[PDB]
This record gives C-alpha cells, sequence and structure tokens, in this order.
C-alpha cells in the first residue's frame, strides 16, 4: 500500500505479434512510426514534427534514442504524469501527430495512457484561504473527506483561513488538487497524516502548485543581487518551474553539479522571504554553504547551521537557514540547540525549503522535518529519479508537479552545459594488475584496479591539456594514499580526504580566482557535501559505488556546468577504468546509463599523449610491482 | 471651445489616434455629424503590433509598480531591449512614462 | 501561379568585360550561427562556387577580392583573370577565421584606388557581403558615395536579412539614382540564386557613351614538351602557346601577353556572351486543351504532356513549353535546361 506504486510508469508496453497482430495502413501516408504497443516513437528524418514532437513526446513520453535522422521513444507512462504537467489539448497529441503516425497508436497503451495520462487524477483536494483547504475536485474527495480522518485530525472547521489560510494552509497545502470547491481551513502542523493516507489509500488527484498562495507575508529580506551566477539551462528549467513569471516551487531533479545553488540563490532570493536552505548533516552542510555562497550573494554570519551541538543563530538569525537534514529530524537531537530551530521554525514563516540528494536518506528523518514546520513552499532538488522517499505519494507531487528530468541535451546544451561530452577511456591492463586480477577475488581489488598510473598518465594530459586549453578539471576518487600517491606525482596543491578547509579555500581560490594552480581532486568526504566547483574536464575512477541511485546521482553532480560553447567539449568527461576488470562490467552499465539519459558517451582508450606527458612516475611494470606490495594490504 | 463651437458651423477635427471617437464629443459637449474610424487599406502587415506582458522571464511586467527601479523587471527591461540593437537597423526610440521616471532607469542600466 | 518575369529587357549595353572586387566582411558578425558551419564558413563555402562561375561566364572579366576584420578592411586576393590564385586564397581564408567587425569606409576607398588602373572598356562594379548592422568609417561615407558615383561605378550589394537605408540608397545612388540592387537573402538556396543571378551581365539602359574598339591576336600552341621553357613565368614548360604579335612561349592562358601586352584569345570566350548578347523568349507552355498539339515533347520525347480528363490531372498542366518564335513545344525539362544551359532552340535552329 504504502510502496511507490504511481512513480514507475515509464518504459511500458513494448510487445508486438508478427503471425496474429496486424498493422496500420496508414504507413504509406505516414511521415512518422510511432509503436505504443511497442513504446518507441520512431520520429526519423521522416518525421519533421519533432520539434512539437519533441516538445510533446518528451513530456508525454521519454526519449528511446536521440538519433540524427530521429531520436527514439520510450513508453513514458511516468511521462503520462509529464505530459500531466503539460495539460494542452490531449487529442492533438494523440491525433496532430497521429496522421504523421502511419501505424495506429496502441490501445492498450492507450488505455494505459488514458489510465496515466488523466486516469490518475481526478481524486480530491480543495483550496482554502490562499492554500489548500477540505475539499475535493471530486466529490469523492469530499466523501472521502467525510470520511478523512487522518485528513480530518488537524484542519480548521471554517471553510479557510486568512492568517491560517496564509500559516496553515494541517501544514502547507500549497500542493493541493483540482480546487474551486468549498473548502476548511487547515490547520498549522501536520498534512503528513493527510497525505499518509494517500499513500494508503491512492487518492488520484490533479494537482498544481498555486505558487502565489506562498505570500510569505512577512518578507525576510534575502541578497536579490549578481553575486551568485546563472548559466541559460537554468533560467529554462527555472522557467519550467518558476512558470510565467510567478515561480513555483516544482519538482526538479538537480543534480548537485548543475549549477545547483546558482538554482536556489536564483530562486530563493526571488522570494526575498523566510528560506530554509538544507543539506545532509551538520558536518556535511559546512561544506555547502562555504564554497559558493559568498562568490554568490550569501554571507555566512546568517544562513545558520544548527546541531544541538552547534549552538547558532535560531531564533535570531537575521538571515535565512541553510540546515542539516542529520539536525533537523533524527534521534540525535540529543541537545537543544537543533531543538528550538524548529520551534523557531514553527515561530518563523518559512517561504522555501531546499533538498539535496535526500535521496540517501528515508524519507523517516525527511518527514519528520515537514510535520510541524509550517512552511509555505520546499524544493527537492532530487538526485536519482528513483529514490526512497519516492513511495506511492511521491516527493515529485509534495513541492509541486515535475518540471526537471533526465533530458539534458535539449536544456544543458543552452551555452549552461552545451557540448557535453562523456569518455570512457579503457586504460589496457598490465601483467601485474591482471596477477593482481588473478592474485585476490574480492571487491577490495577496486583499490588495486583505481590505482592505474596510466590512469593518472591519461588524466596527467587531461590537466596539461587543461592546463593549456583554459578547461576546468575535476578528479572522483575517493582514495586517499593513491590520490596523494599521485597527488605527489601530479604536482598541484592536493585537496584530499580530511583536509583542513582554508588549504583548500586557498586551492579554490586557486580554481575561482587563480591560474597558475590547474587541478583539484575529489574525496569521500568532500563530496560529500562541497559545492562542486568550475567544470570543463570530469575524471571519475570509482564504478561501483553503492548506490546506482547514488551513481545516477553521481553521474550529473560530479560534473559541474559551465558557461561555456567556447571549448569544443564544455564539460569533458573520462571514467578511466582500467579495462577487463570487474568495474569494466560496472563502468559499461554506467556507460549505457551515461548514454541512457541523453549525456553524450564516448569512449577514448587511445588517448592524446597517453604516455607523452611527463612525470610518468611508477610507469613500469617493474615499478608496478615495486609498490604493488602496498595496495593488496587494502 | 464653446465660443468657437458658437463662431462657426463647419469645423474638420482629425486624428490618427483618437479612441474612442465618443469621449470627445462627451468631453467637449458637442454634437458631430460622421462619427467614422478609417481602416488602413493594406494588404501587407507593415507593423507588427507587440504586448511584452511577459518579458524572457516571462514575468509580467509595468511601469505601474512603482516609478522606481527593480532589476527583476528593469535588468529584463534592460536585457529585453539590448537584443533588438543587435537585430534593428538605425532607428528605434524609447517613450517613458515620464522623464522622472526614464532618467532612473538610465543610471543603473548604465550602472 | 507563375513566378515570371513580364519581359526580359535585355535586348542592348550590357556589363561584359567587367572589372569586379567583391567585399567580404571578416567580423564577429560573420561568425554567429545564422548558417549551418556559420555565415561565413557557409559563406565561404558559398563564395568559392562563383569564383570558377564568373570566369566561367565571364572569362573577360578580372577580380581580386577584399575583406574586412576588426574595424579594418583588408584585400586578399589580385584582380586576376585566373580563379586559382583567388582560389587558392579562400582556402587560407576558409582556415582563416572572421574577426572583430567591418570598416565599409575602409573597403569603400581600398577598392576605389584598386579600380583606378582599370581600363575603361572594363566595367568597374563592386558586390559587398555584409553581416553587420553598422559601419566603421574613417570619413564623410557620403564623400565617398560622392567620389564612387563621379567614378561612373554602379554597383549591386547584398546584405544579410535586413535592410540598411544608406546601402539602400547606396546601391541606389551607385546605380543612376534607379534602386534595383540592395536586394537582400532570406534562404540559402535564395541566396545560392543571387550567385546564380551574379554572373549575368548587367543591361539596364546604358547612357550613351563613348565606345572603344579593340584589336588583338589569337595565340598559337606550343607543341614541344622535352623542350619545357616558360617566359611569362621564367619557368619550364612542357607546353605552352604563342603570341600573335611578340610570339613568345606562353603557358595556357587566354589572358593578355606578358611581352607587347595584348589579349590572348581563341574563340570559346567571345560566343559566351552572345547567347547572353541576344538570348531567347521563353518557350510559353502551351495550354492544356487549346493547345492540341502533339502529344510529345519537342527537344526531346516526353510523350506524356497532361493527363487526358483525368479529373485535376489533366486540368493540372500541360508540360508543353513552346518557343514562341519557332512555334514548336517543348518538354519543361527539356525547355528549362534549354533556357538553362544552351539556347540554340532546335525549332529556330531549323529553318
Ligand atoms: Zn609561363
Ligand atoms: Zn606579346
Ligand atoms: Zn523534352
Ligand atoms: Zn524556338
Amino acid at each position: 500500500p504504502a510502496d511507490f506504486v504511481p512513480d514507475s510508469v515509464s518504459g511500458m508496453f513494448r510487445s508486438h505479434d508478427f503471425s496474429y497482430l496486424r498493422l496500420r495502413p496508414d504507413h504509406a501516408s505516414r511521415p512518422l512510426w510511432i509503436s505504443p504497443s511497442d513504446g518507441r516513437i520512431i520520429l526519423e528524418s521522416f518525421s519533421p514534427l519533432a520539434e512539437q514532437a519533441q516538445d510533446f513526446l518528451v513530456t508525454i513520453a521519454e526519449p528511446i534514442s536521440r538519433p540524427s535522422h530521429i531520436h527514439e521513444y520510450k513508453i513514458t507512462a511516468y511521462s503520462l504524469y509529464a505530459a500531466v504537467s503539460v495539460g494542452l489539448e490531449t487529442d492533438d497529441i494523440i491525433s496532430v501527430l497521429d496522421r504523421l503516425s502511419k501505424v495506429p497508436v496502441a490501445e492498450s497503451i492507450i488505455n494505459f495512457i488514458k489510465g496515466a495520462t488523466i486516469s490518475y487524477g481526478k481524486v480530491k483536494l480543495v483550496i482554502k484561504h490562499n492554500r489548500y483547504f477540505v475539499e475535493t475536485t471530486q466529490a469523492d474527495i469530499l466523501q472521502m473527506l467525510l470520511n478523512d480522518s487522518v485528513i480530518g485530525p488537524l484542519r480548521i472547521d471554517s471553510d479557510h483561513q486568512v492568517q491560517p489560510p496564509e500559516d496553515v494552509l494541517e501544514r502547507e497545502e500549497e500542493d493541493d488538487d483540482i480546487d474551486a470547491v468549498h473548502s476548511f481551513e487547515i490547520a498549522n502542523e501536520s498534512v503528513e497524516v493527510v497525505k499518509k493516507r494517500c499513500q494508503e489509500i491512492d487518492y488520484p488527484v490533479l494537482e498544481e502548485y498555486d505558487f502565489r498562495n506562498d505570500h510569505r507575508n512577512p518578507d525576510l529580506d534575502i541578497d536579490l543581487k549578481p553575486s551568485t551566477q546563472i548559466r541559460p539551462y537554468q533560467e529554462k528549467s527555472l522557467s519550467k518551474m518558476f512558470g510565467n513569471g510567478r515561480a513555483r516551487s516544482g519538482i526538479i531533479v538537480l543534480p548537485c553539479g548543475a549549477g545547483k545553488t546558482l538554482v536556489g540563490i536564483t530562486a530563493a532570493c526571488t522570494i526575498k522571504k523566510s528560506v530554509i536552505v538544507l543539506c545532509t548533516s551538520s558536518v556535511s552542510v559546512m561544506q555547502w554553504r562555504q564554497q559558493f555562497l559568498q562568490w554568490c550573494t550569501l554571507q555566512p554570519e546568517n544562513c545558520a547551521v544548527f546541531t544541538s551541538d552547534n549552538k547558532e543563530m535560531f531564533q535570531t538569525e537575521s538571515g535565512l537557514v541553510v540546515s542539516t537534514y542529520s539536525m533537523v529530524a533524527n534521534t540525535r537531537n540529543r541537545s537543544h540547540d537543533s531543538q528550538k530551530v524548529m520551534d523557531f521554525l514553527t515561530g518563523r514563516e518559512w517561504g522555501f525549503i531546499i533538498l539535496d540528494e535526500v535521496h540517501v536518506v528515508p524519507a523517516a528523518m525527511f518527514r519528520r522535518v515537514v510535520s510541524t514546520i509550517a512552511a509555505h513552499a520546499k524544493l527537492g532538488l532530487t538526485a536519482t529519479l528513483v529514490r526512497e522517499d519516492d513511495k506511492i505519494g511521491d516527493l515529485n507531487f509534495l513541492i509541486g508537479p515535475k518540471l526537471y528530468e533526465a533530458n539534458w541535451m535539449e536544456l544543458s546544451q543552452k551555452g549552461h552545459i552545451a557540448n557535453v561530452q562523456c569518455a570512457e577511456v579503457w586504460c589496457p591492463m598490465t601483467a601485474e594488475f591482471y596477477q593482481e586480477y588473478l592474485r585476490e577475488t574480492a571487491r577490495k581489488r577496486m583499490l588495486l584496479y583505481i590505482m592505474n598510473p596510466t590512469k593518472f598518465q591519461a588524466c596527467q594530459f587531461l590537466i596539461q591539456y587543461h592546463e593549456r586549453r583554459g578547461d576546468k578539471i575535476i578528479v572522483f576518487s575517493d582514495n586517499v594514499y593513491a590520490l596523494q600517491e599521485y597527488a605527489l606525482k601530479m604536482g598541484k596543491p592536493f585537496i584530499y580526504g580530511s583536509t583542513p578547509q582554508q588549504e583548500r579555500m586557498n586551492i579554490l581560490q586557486n580554481f575561482q580566482y587563480n591560474d597558475q594552480i590547474n587541478t583539484i581532486f575529489l574525496s569521500k568526504v568532500g563530496d560529500t557535501s562541497i559545492d562542486l566547483p568550475e567544470a570543463t574536464c570530469l575524471i571519475q575512477i570509482s564504478s561501483h559505488y553503492g548506490s546506482r541511485r547514488q551513481e545516477a546521482q553521481r553521474l550529473g553532480r560530479i560534473l559541474r556546468a559551465k558557461r561555456r560553447n567556447d571549448e569544443g567539449f564544455n564539460a569533458f568527461f573520462y571514467s578511466l577504468v582500467s579495462k577487463d576488470t570487474q568495474e569494466m562490467y560496472y563502468s559499461t552499465k554506467r556507460q549505457a546509463f551515461l548514454v541512457d539519459q541523453g549525456y553524450a558517451f564516448k569512449v577514448i582508450t587511445h588517448l592524446h599523449g597517453m604516455e607523452n606527458i611527463p612525470n610518468l612516475a611508477y610507469a613500469s611494470p617493474r615499478e608496478r610491482r615495486e609498490l604493488l606490495q602496498e595496495v593488496l594490504l587494502k | 471651445i464653446k465660443p468657437v463651437f458658437e463662431r462657426f458651423s463647419s469645423v474638420i477635427i482629425t486624428s490618427g489616434t483618437i479612441s474612442p471617437l465618443d469621449m470627445y464629443p462627451r468631453m467637449l459637449n458637442f454634437k458631430t455629424v460622421l462619427q467614422k474610424s478609417y481602416a488602413m487599406t493594406l494588404a501587407k502587415k507593415s507593423f507588427l503590433p507587440m504586448i511584452i506582458t511577459k518579458g524572457s522571464d516571462q514575468v509580467a511586467i509595468s511601469s505601474r509598480f512603482e516609478i522606481r527601479n527593480d532589476p527583476s523587471i528593469v535588468r529584463n527591461y534592460g536585457s529585453m531591449l539590448v537584443e533588438f540593437a543587435k537585430i534593428t537597423p538605425d532607428g528605434m526610440v524609447v517613450f517613458f512614462p515620464s522623464y522622472l521616471y526614464m532618467e532612473s532607469i538610465v543610471s543603473m542600466w548604465q550602472t | 501561379k507563375k513566378r515570371t518575369a513580364k519581359k526580359n529587357i535585355t535586348p542592348y549595353q550590357r556589363g561584359i568585360i567587367r572589372s569586379l572586387i567583391l567585399t567580404l566582411d571578416c567580423s564577429e558578425a560573420m561568425l554567429e550561427k545564422d548558417l549551418r558551419p556559420n555565415r561565413h564558413a557557409m559563406i565561404i563555402q558559398y563564395a568559392i562556387d562563383f569564383v570558377h562561375e564568373f570566369f566561367d561566364q565571364n572569362p573577360i572579366s578580372q577580380m581580386g577580392i577584399i575583406i574586412m576584420r576588426n574595424g579594418l578592411a583588408q584585400l586578399v586576393s589580385q584582380v586576376s583573370g585566373n580563379p586559382q590564385d583567388h582560389i587558392d586564397a579562400l582556402k587560407s581564408i576558409r582556415k582563416q577565421e572572421p574577426k572583430g567587425n567591418p570598416s565599409l569606409q575602409n573597403a569603400l576607398e581600398m577598392a576605389r584606388g584598386l579600380l583606378l588602373p582599370v581600363p575603361a572598356h572594363c566595367t568597374r562594379e563592386v558586390l559587398i557581403v555584409f553581416g553587420s548592422l553598422s559601419t566603421t568609417d574613417p570619413g564623410d561615407i557620403h564623400q565617398t558615395i560622392d567620389s564612387l558615383v563621379s567614378e561612373k561605378i554602379r554597383v549591386k550589394v547584398l546584405g544579410l536579412s535586413a535592410q540598411v537605408a544608406i546601402c539602400k540608397e547606396l546601391c541606389k545612388a551607385t546605380n543612376y539614382g534607379d534602386e534595383s540592387f540592395y536586394k537582400i537573402l532570406l534562404d540559402e538556396t535564395h541566396l545560392k540564386e543571387l550567385f546564380n543571378e551574379a554572373v549575368t551581365p548587367l543591361p539596364v539602359n546604358k547612357i550613351n557613351k563613348g565606345f572603344t574598339l579593340v584589336k588583338m591576336g589569337f595565340p598559337t600552341r606550343i607543341f614541344e614538351d622535352t623542350p619545357t621553357f616558360c617566359s611569362c613565368h621564367s619557368k619550364l614548360v612542357y607546353g605552352g602557346y604563342f603570341c600573335p604579335n611578340c610570339h613568345s612561349k606562353v603557358c595556357s592562358l587566354p589572358t593578355v601577353c606578358p611581352c607587347c601586352d595584348l589579349m590572348l584569345i581563341l574563340s570559346t570566350h567571345l560566343a559566351r556572351s552572345y547567347h547572353h548578347l541576344m538570348p531567347l523568349k521563353t518557350f510559353a507552355e502551351v495550354p492544356t486543351t487549346e493547345k492540341f498539339r502533339s502529344e510529345d515533347c519537342f527537344s526531346c520525347q516526353s510523350r506524356f504532356p497532361x493527363x487526358x480528363x483525368x479529373x485535376x490531372x489533366x486540368x493540372x498542366x500541360x508540360s508543353r513549353y513552346r518557343c514562341e518564335d519557332c512555334k514548336q513545344e517543348f518538354c519543361v525539362d527539356c525547355d528549362v535546361f534549354i533556357h538553362e544551359i544552351l539556347h540554340n532552340c532546335p525549332g529556330c535552329e531549323s529553318k
């Protein structure tokens, strides 16, 4: 009942029968070729409507491929909710393109399309006093509201509220379902139980986000200044969630590493009212607020961070909150500096909530944060579209409708991440590495094949290449000694596991401000959670990387955005994986999911000067034997 | 206007702007003979009336909000304007609601 | 539903012996992604085509190239009768990239003095490829406009999908005050035809001017190969020609002699103008029913002409393009290709 039932409609209806089935006669006068029983849409060069089609099909369905002649199609039942977020004339999509589609459309898919598009969309959600209220899109909503018990626990019997409807809206119901019905006021704590039943009772509803109902009458001043940054794909995908001027809190799976904070500081300061920013852990969020926000508009002195151990400005922060999921709602709130924050978070209005890769954490801690605070808007900058808080009542529909998904080629190619490059360098193995492959039989060799120095040699060119090409380098290597075993090799101010900050602050003031230093790195501590810096060249090494949800998080995140079109590949990527290994399957599975979502994946095992670069430290296979007495001990 | 109304009967008033042609008879308290508007007999567009309520931000943009600057509206206007300078040929004019309002937007756009 | 000129007022003086130095823009404007590579690279692709064709349709003319970069104009090719020097120049220019802004007046005067050595018979003309919306002029352009018109040099230019009034005025000003020379593009094929119509000479109505006779001789080919020796380039030539007057061993070239400086031409260039000089009237598409002529093409054998009362298929049209002078038909494919390539109306040729 509480399992994620409605989320996974995408990729369905892939079947057909040659001998038994029949064919739509319209193929001859059929510019397009869409298969509903097969789930794909082959709109090749003969299908010229890809402009509207890509506009409509991307919303309605999933892109199977991106062929030059024409892209491919995926049966997006989830795109049905995505198309549900569009709301255009339904017949035109089925009909206007239907002329191009020579074969007939899928009937069971159409029945599923009816179920997917508007079928799971009309249960009940009334609007009360500039927010959601006690009503329904259908009288069953009111009748179910009449039967509402968990929903009924925290509602004002008045049809709506002015201050309560502003504040209580028993929490923010600004994401309520089909309105224009009599309501009843909603109190100021706990819509969790309101949405508790909807998980188990499955209220299939047509919702929206009444953005201006996030009035948040007291405007807690922010700094809406151009100190923060932005690149064009944001002001498209943001404009997707911004809507027409009136910024709507929508659902945006935002990779941290796509100008994620850039989205917020635009958006948050745009609200110019009391905002809550939130990352994972008190130790983790510290890095998060640090390394972007001050070149950006934010000053640390006001974005207060609590732990119940870090007594900070709660009830006194002249500025908004950047917060830690660990601090906010978890058992280890074993003191009070965190406690009064919620009392203050109840005490103070909050117009914006920022969520970062919360797919890491169960909603048990998360929905705890949302059960009293009584905010006005939230924002889940999701990491992987499949997560552990996206149950039948998904997080994809508590903030607002879908507005951003795995399509960077249309979006990111706006100069924001234009000319997106993904490459999987297949480093040939050597005797000792394969003798190590021969040696042991466990996942500890993950440490004994990540250790490739030719991978450093290839990356060392990328250093010198982007030393000269003027591209920003990111190296994803959670290793520590091997990093230092290579940080000595590569030779730049090194970021290492458990680095004190100011050196990295020097290293990143050598990244945002200086150029004599031309390389940086990421460990299992910076990520997470450092605001990923400027990116035109990415190196990734780990490929087992539990989980794939973390990997699907890892995909868009380790490669940050770049307001760049000058570089022929304004975001280089390099998956330095020694070929003929265990993670070869993992990197190739990554490589598929590299090419699955549109990220322009490639493979270059013949590097431009792989060995021609200097400082080939430890190059000889006997050298590769000399130090191998160390790595096996891991 | 009453004495000039009084002195003569044959009087001609015309405009390409007057709309509606009924306020003025109400305003100046007189009876005309023909209250008719002429339309441009053009087989070609020759002018594109454009109502930019929504900018690139798709923000409902206005001058009624204040006589002051708000970069959300203003910088949007400034960003909106510049693209014309590239595409438009010689000849392009703006018309502020107020000269003081004109100067208000000038300095920060200069900034 | 036909897009044809009502009549062709060719019949007399046109621009035959030409001295054109087309000027390009090499600026950030040409860098932008208006065309698939960009303006410039596709234009360089486009520009390359006309060169040989210009020398093909008008081998009796001379041509150099000038560009405009970073608010300054730069000549990039010498006025010559050989495409290759011009052709090879663009290859570097292809690998070169446009930069900065164009300087119109720099091109105005650099080309202006460039055409000074041109003889009267060689007709001076300039064409412009412009992408920006403003110029870079070290001085009064109207003075230069005055200077050019005083030099009696009509000019056609083609800007991008826009209009510049002074450029509209300039093409007007250059061309006797007649403005028919600031045509601009809206499509690449619509741009391609601009090349296609450019190769044509330019008759409108030439004022009664001093008309000069011309004396020259034909060249005589050299036969020996082992005797390789050249004079116009001081090289060894495994085969050449001989001047009618200076009698110099000259490589294959329809250009002027290098010793006594006289034009060397055999026959080919001459008759190129002739069909240009006196072209034909378009083969009139004879009616579907009012013609009732032979159900076949005349130049070719296209037995199908309509569809014979086939609802709308026959009511569509009748591929019966008939030359009026010969009173003989022609299939559209034949007739268009005839007027396209070889005037030579066989019905008019047969008499
Ligand atoms: Zn020679
Ligand atoms: Zn001679
Ligand atoms: Zn024929
Ligand atoms: Zn004829």
